C-alpha cells in the first residue's frame, strides 16, 4: 500500500503488448494527396502525370512518431485509394479508368512529361490500378544505402535518406469529358525496429 | 536519472596511465557507459596504445554567467598529435571516446554541471527543409569548443529545438558539486554505417550544460574550470594513402 | 624531360591585363593539369589559376578570381593566363607547373617552370 | 622552383587555408612518368631496370605540436582512374582516415592491381597507376597559440613481393 | 582495333577473356629552336574503368577521381606499367559480336598530360602504350581476315 | 505486409509487358496476324482480409 | 510567467524566507490534468494513449553547497484527499524526512493506490491523484558566508511495472 | 623506415648506470642496432668498465636557424679520460658505440631530428682525385662538433653530394618531438680492416639533422637542447707504449 522506501520500483511488468515498437506504428496514416486527370485539353500544368518524392516530412501524424528515435530500418507498406469524379459541369460520361502508379528506386531517373521513355522503364515497378476495385497494394522494403534509415543527421555532405518516388497518370486515352482524381497514399511501416532515442521535437515543423 | 551518491569528499587517488598520457583521476569509480555498449573493432589498421592515449582539450571556465559549453567527435581531437594525423590520413575511421570531465572546486561553490552526450547533435537550425547549415568551420570549432546562448544555440532547448529537461533521455552523468568531481562517460561508435569518413561526419556530441548556477562563498574564486580529458577507444582506419606531408 | 617555357612576362601598371604563355614537351596536355603559382617577394608561394584541358575544368584563387583567366590550348598544348586587371599585390614571380590536379596547391605539382616576373607597377 | 634541389624539398606543410577540396598533396604512382618517385632510393633501383611488380607501401610521420590534433584522409585511386580532386571523391576509393591526435606514422600499403604480370618504368605512355593522395578531412586542431603551420614528411620502400627484370641502364657525360 | 599487328592476331578468335598488362615508354624533347631549360617532369597517366566519365578540359574534376587509378610517372626513369584484369562485362571479350544494341567491348580509356606548370620554353612528349594481354584463353576459331582493315 | 485494393494514389506495382523479341516468322501464305490469350490467378500463398463491399442501385 | 519556457524553468530554488506552512513545493500527480508533468519525457509518452498503471518515482538532487544541511520532508498524500498545506498534516501521511546534509539524492516511489484497473490521461474531472509535495522539516543552515540560495531538481520516471493502451494521438497544424 | 609509435609521453624512468656514469633514460625502449649486429670481440687488452662508461659530449642548441650537427667516431671521444688516452696509447683499437642521443622539449614544441649514422662519413670536397683534403683538425672537430650549412658540408646533399632524402639507407632513428625524447642507435664496428688506427681512420659519423623546423608555442623557450651520450662498447687495443706521459 502506502510504501515510500526507495527500492528499483515495486514489481514486474504488467504487460505492455500495444505499446511495443512495432504496435507503435502499425498504424497507416496519409502521407501525401496527388492530384491527376484526363485532359482532353492541354493542361500542361496537372497534365496527366503527379510526381512526389516520397518523404515522411510532409506529414506531421507520422513525423514526430519517427522523431522519437534517430535510426531505424523498415519494410515499408504502401496502399493506394483512388477516387475520382467529372470535373465540368455536364451530363458526360466515361468507361472505368486504369491508372498506373509507379515506385521507382532511390536513384533513378525522375519522369517529367507524362510521355518519356522513363514511363516504360525496363526495369521500375508499376501497379496498374483499374478503377472500382480494393485499392492497390506494394511493399518495399529496407531500401536504405546504409544500415539504418537517419532521421536526424549530423555533418555535411536536406535529402534526408530517399525513399523513392511515386508517379501516376492515367492510362486511358482524351476522354471528351475531363475527368479527375486524387490518388491518397497511405504509409504502414512494418517490421520496423529503432535507435538512439532523442527527446521529442516540442514546436512546429 | 544519475542518481548516485558515492562518498562526498575524497578516498583514492588511482591514476590513469595510458601510454605517454597520465591522468589522475578523483578516484576512478562512478562511471557511465552509453547505453551499455563497451567499444569494440569491426566485427584493418590498429594503431592501439600510439593512438589509443589520453589527449586533454581546452579548459573552459565556468562563471556565473556562463550558458554552457558543446563539442565535437572526433572534430576535438583533430588536432591532437597521432589521433589527429589519422583522421586526416584516411578515408575510413571508427572509433569510440572515454570522456572523461573532471571539475574541481572547494567545499564552498555549489552548483550542478550535467554532461549530456548527444548522439548525430545537429545545431540549431530550424530549417527541416535543409540541416548542416552553418559551414563546417561555424560547425566544427575544434579543440577551443563553441558555446550555448540565452551558429547560435539556445540552451533550454539544447541547441535543437527539444527542452533540456528531456536531454535526460542520452547517456549522461551530472557533476553535482556537493558529490563527484569527476564525471565519465563511455561512448561506443555510434553511425548509420559500419565504418565512416571522421572529417565529414561527427559521431558525437558532447555538451556541458549548467544545470544549477554557480555560488561560491562570500568572497573567493570568482570562476571554477572544467576540464575534457577524451581518448580514442579501439581505433581502426583504412587505408593510409601517401603520407600526404603537409 | 617535359618542358614548360614561362613566356610574356613583362612589367604593367596597376589595372594592366597581360597574358602569360607556357608550351608541353614531352607529354600531351590532357594528362597533365596545369597551373600557376606566384613566389610573392620574401613570401611563400601561393596557387593563382589551374586547369586540366582534358574537359576544361576551372579554378581560381580567392583574391586572383574573375579578372584572370585560365585557358588551354591542345593543338599548340598551351595556357593562356590572361592577368586583367593587375593589381599592386600582384607584383609577383610567376610559374608554370603541370599537375594532377586539379588545382591549387603547394605540393600536387611535377615538372616546374625556369621563372618570370610580372611587375605592377606604374613608373615613369 | 626555389624549393627544389633545396632541404625543402621534403616538408609537406599544411598551412593555414581553407577547406578547398583540392588535395593536399597527390602522387601520381607512375614511377618513371612521374619525376617525384625517381628520385626515391626505390626509384634509383627501378632505374636500371624494365619491369616492376608487387606492391609499394607509403608511410606519413606527422610533425605537428604534440598537443595539436586532426583528421586527414589518404587516399588511393587505382591504375587508369582519374586522380580523385574532390574530398567525397577520393573518399569513396580506397583511403585511410589517418588520425593526427591518435598516431603520427600513419602507414598506407597499395597493392599490386596490375593488367599484365609486369608494369613499365618508361615514359612511352602515362600509363596512370595509383593515386596516393591526401585531403583535409577535418581540418588541424592547435591548443593555444602554437605555429599553425607545421610539416609532414613522406616515405616510400618496396615490399617483400617486390621485383624487377631486364637489366639495363643509362649513364652519361 | 587501331593496330594492326595485334588485330589480326586476336581476330583468329571469336572469344576471349584476357588480363591486360600496359607499359608506358614516355619520351620527350623541346620544340622551338631555342637553349631553353627545363626540370624533369611528372607524367600523370590515367586508367579509366570502361563506362566512367571521360575527361576532356586538362581541367574538370573527371581529372582528381577519388576512384580512378592514376600513375605518376617521373621522366628519366624506367617506363611505368600498370595490369588491369579482365574487365568485361560479360564472361569473355566479343571480338566479333553479332546482332544488334561499333563499340565492341570497351576496355576503358587513358588520358596523359603534364603535371607540372607553364614553362616558358615549350616540351612535346610522346606516350607509346604496350599491351601484352597475359593469361589469355580463346574460343571458337573462325578463319583469319584475309583483307586490309 | 498488405497492399491495397483502393485507387487513393496510383502505387504502381508491377508490369507485366510483352515485346517484340525477334518477329513473328510465318510458312507460306499463313494469315500474318494471329492472335493470344492471357490468363490471370492467385498462387496458394494468395490472402485477403478486412470484408467489405459495394453493392449498388 | 517569465521563469516558463527559460532555462529557469528547472532550478527550485530554497529562499531565504520563514518557517511558513506553505509548501515549498506541491506538484499534482494528475498527468493530463496537470500542466507540469506532461512535459515529462513520461508524460509525452502518456500522450500518446489513454490509460496508466503502476507506479511513478521522484528524485531529488539537491544542489547546495556541499557543507549546508537541513532536513526537508517530501509527503505524499493519496488520491482524493487534499492536498496537504501544514506541515504536520503532510507530515501524518506518507513522508520522507530527507536529510540534506547526508545524501544528496532523494528517492520516494509513489504507489498505485487506484480506484480502477487503469485511470485516465484525459481532463474529463480532476480527478486528483497523488501529491508529490515537499515542505521545510527543519530549514536551511549554512556555513560561514556561503549563499543562502541555492537550487534542487526533481526527475521523474516510471517503473517496471508501469504500461500503457489504447493508442490514440493529437498532432496538429 | 622508423614507423614506430612508443606511448607519446612518458612512462617510466629507467637509469643506466655503467660503471661511474649514470644517465636516467626516458624509458630506454626504442633501441636500434645498426644492420642488426651487436658489438662483439675480435674473433687483447681489454679495459672493460673502467673504458666502458658514459661520456657525454657537448650539448648544443637547436634553433630556428639551425642547419644541423655532426660528429666523428672516436675522434669525439679522444678528450674523454681513459678511453681518450687508450686510444693515444696505442697503435689498435677497435670499439663500438652506443650513441643515445636524447632531446627534451615541451608538448608546445614541435620539429624532428633524425639521427643518421654515416659509416665512413667523409665530408664534402667533390675532389674524387683526392679525397681528405680538408686538414686533420678541418677534419676533426672533436667534442665541440662541427655544423652543417645551407669545411663547408651542405646539409640537403648531407655533405657529401648525396640527397639527404636517401640518408635514410644508413642506421638511423628520427626523434620527432611529438613522439619520443630519446634516440637509440647501437653501431658495431665497421672498418675494412680487423683492428685499426683509431688516431687516423674515422670509423663513423653521427650526423643530427633538422627534418622539420622548430615551431615554439607563442613565446617560450627560443631553442631547445640536444645532447649526445656515446659509450665504447667491447673496447680492445694493442698494445700499450712507453706510457708516452705528456
Amino acid at each position: 500500500p502506502s510504501d515510500t522506501v526507495q527500492t528499483r520500483h515495486v514489481v514486474q511488468h504488467r504487460s505492455r503488448s500495444e505499446s511495443s515498437i512495432e504496435s507503435f506504428f502499425a498504424r497507416g496514416a496519409c502521407v501525401t494527396i496527388m492530384t491527376v486527370d484526363n485532359p482532353a485539353s492541354t493542361t500542361n500544368k496537372d497534365k496527366l502525370f503527379a510526381v512526389w518524392k516520397i518523404t515522411y516530412k510532409d506529414t506531421v501524424q507520422l513525423r514526430r512518431k519517427l522523431e522519437f528515435f534517430t535510426y531505424s530500418r523498415f519494410d515499408m507498406e504502401l496502399t493506394f485509394v483512388v477516387t475520382a469524379n467529372f470535373t465540368e459541369t455536364n451530363n458526360g460520361h466515361a468507361l472505368n479508368q486504369v491508372y498506373q502508379i509507379m515506385y521507382v528506386p532511390p536513384g533513378a531517373p525522375v519522369p517529367e512529361k507524362w510521355d518519356d521513355y522513363t514511363w516504360q522503364t525496363s526495369s521500375n515497378p508499376s501497379i496498374f490500378y483499374t478503377y472500382g476495385t480494393a485499392p492497390a497494394r506494394i511493399s518495399v522494403p529496407y531500401v536504405g544505402i546504409s544500415n539504418a534509415y537517419s532521421h536526424f543527421y549530423d555533418g555535411f555532405s536536406a535529402s534526408l535518406n530517399d525513399f523513392g518516388i511515386l508517379a501516376v497518370r492515367v492510362v486511358n486515352d482524351h476522354n471528351p469529358t475531363k475527368v479527375t482524381s486524387k490518388i491518397r497514399v497511405y504509409l504502414k511501416p512494418k517490421h520496423i525496429r529503432v535507435w538512439c532515442p532523442r527527446p521529442p521535437r516540442a514546436v512546429a515543423y | 536519472s544519475p542518481n548516485i551518491e558515492a562518498c562526498g569528499y575524497s578516498d583514492r587517488v588511482l591514476q590513469l596511465t595510458l601510454g605517454n598520457s597520465t591522468i589522475t583521476t578523483q578516484e576512478a569509480a562512478n562511471s557511465v557507459v552509453a547505453y551499455g555498449r563497451w567499444p569494440e573493432y569491426l566485427r584493418p589498421t590498429e594503431p592501439d596504445v600510439a593512438a589509443c592515449r589520453f589527449y586533454t582539450l581546452d579548459t573552459v571556465s565556468w562563471t556565473k554567467e556562463s550558458r554552457g559549453w558543446w563539442w565535437k567527435l572526433p572534430d576535438a581531437l583533430r588536432d591532437m598529435g597521432l589521433f589527429g594525423q589519422n583522421m586526416y590520413y584516411h578515408y575510413l575511421g571508427r572509433s569510440g571516446y572515454t570522456v572523461h570531465v573532471q571539475c574541481n572546486a572547494s567545499k564552498f561553490h555549489q552548483g550542478a554541471l550535467g554532461v549530456f552526450a548527444v548522439p548525430e547533435m545537429c545545431l540549431a537550425g530550424d530549417s527541416n527543409t535543409t540541416t548542416m547549415h552553418t559551414s563546417y568551420q561555424n560547425a566544427n570549432p575544434g579543440e577551443k569548443g563553441g558555446t550555448f546562448t540565452g551558429f547560435c544555440p539556445v540552451d533550454y532547448l539544447l541547441g535543437n529545438g527539444t527542452l533540456l529537461g528531456n536531454a535526460f533521455v542520452f547517456p549522461h552523468q551530472i557533476i553535482n558539486l556537493r558529490t563527484n568531481n569527476c564525471a565519465t562517460l563511455v561512448l561506443p561508435y555510434v553511425n548509420s554505417l559500419s565504418i565512416d569518413s571522421m572529417v565529414k561526419h561527427n559521431n558525437w556530441g558532447i555538451a556541458i550544460l549548467p544545470l544549477a548556477p554557480l555560488n561560491f562563498a562570500s568572497e573567493s574564486s570568482p570562476e571554477i574550470p572544467i576540464t575534457l580529458t577524451i581518448a580514442p577507444m579501439c581505433c581502426e582506419f583504412n587505408g593510409l594513402r601517401n603520407i600526404t606531408l603537409p | 624531360q617535359v618542358q614548360l617555357q614561362e613566356s610574356g612576362g613583362g612589367l604593367v601598371q596597376p589595372g594592366g591585363s597581360l597574358t602569360l604563355s607556357c608550351a608541353a614537351s614531352g607529354y600531351a596536355v590532357s594528362r597533365y593539369s596545369m597551373g600557376w603559382f606566384r613566389q610573392a617577394p620574401g613570401k611563400e608561394n601561393e596557387g593563382v589559376a589551374a586547369i586540366d584541358s582534358s574537359g576544361v575544368g576551372t579554378t581560381y584563387a580567392d583574391s586572383v578570381k574573375g579578372r584572370f583567366t585560365i585557358s588551354r590550348d591542345n593543338a599548340k598544348d598551351t595556357v593562356y593566363l590572361r592577368m586583367n586587371s593587375l593589381k599592386p599585390e600582384d607584383t609577383a614571380i610567376y610559374y608554370c607547373a603541370s599537375g594532377f590536379g586539379l588545382s591549387l596547391s603547394r605540393y600536387t605539382y611535377a615538372y616546374w617552370g625556369q621563372g618570370t616576373q610580372v611587375t605592377v607597377s606604374s613608373h615613369h | 622552383a626555389t624549393k627544389k634541389n633545396t632541404m625543402e624539398m621534403y616538408r609537406v606543410r599544411l598551412s593555414d587555408k581553407p577547406h578547398t577540396d583540392d588535395p593536399i598533396l597527390c602522387l601520381s604512382l607512375s614511377p618513371a612518368s612521374d619525376p617525384r618517385l625517381s628520385h626515391t632510393m626505390l626509384g634509383e633501383i627501378l632505374n636500371y631496370y624494365t619491369h616492376w611488380a608487387g606492391s609499394l607501401k607509403f608511410t606519413f610521420l606527422f610533425c605537428g605540436s604534440m598537443m595539436a590534433t586532426g583528421k586527414l584522409l589518404v587516399s588511393y585511386a587505382p591504375p587508369g582512374a582519374d586522380p580523385p580532386k574532390k574530398r567525397k571523391e577520393a573518399m569513396l576509393g580506397t583511403h585511410v582516415i589517418w588520425d593526427i591526435g591518435l598516431q603520427s606514422s600513419c602507414t598506407m600499403v597499395v597493392p599490386w592491381i596490375s593488367n599484365t604480370t609486369y608494369r613499365q618504368t618508361i615514359d612511352d605512355s602515362f600509363t596512370e597507376g595509383g593515386y596516393i593522395s591526401v585531403f583535409y578531412q577535418t581540418r588541424i586542431v592547435v591548443p593555444l597559440s602554437t605555429p599553425r603551420e607545421m610539416d609532414i614528411l613522406g616515405f616510400v620502400s618496396a615490399c617483400n613481393d617486390f621485383s624487377v627484370r631486364l637489366l639495363r641502364d643509362t649513364t652519361h657525360i
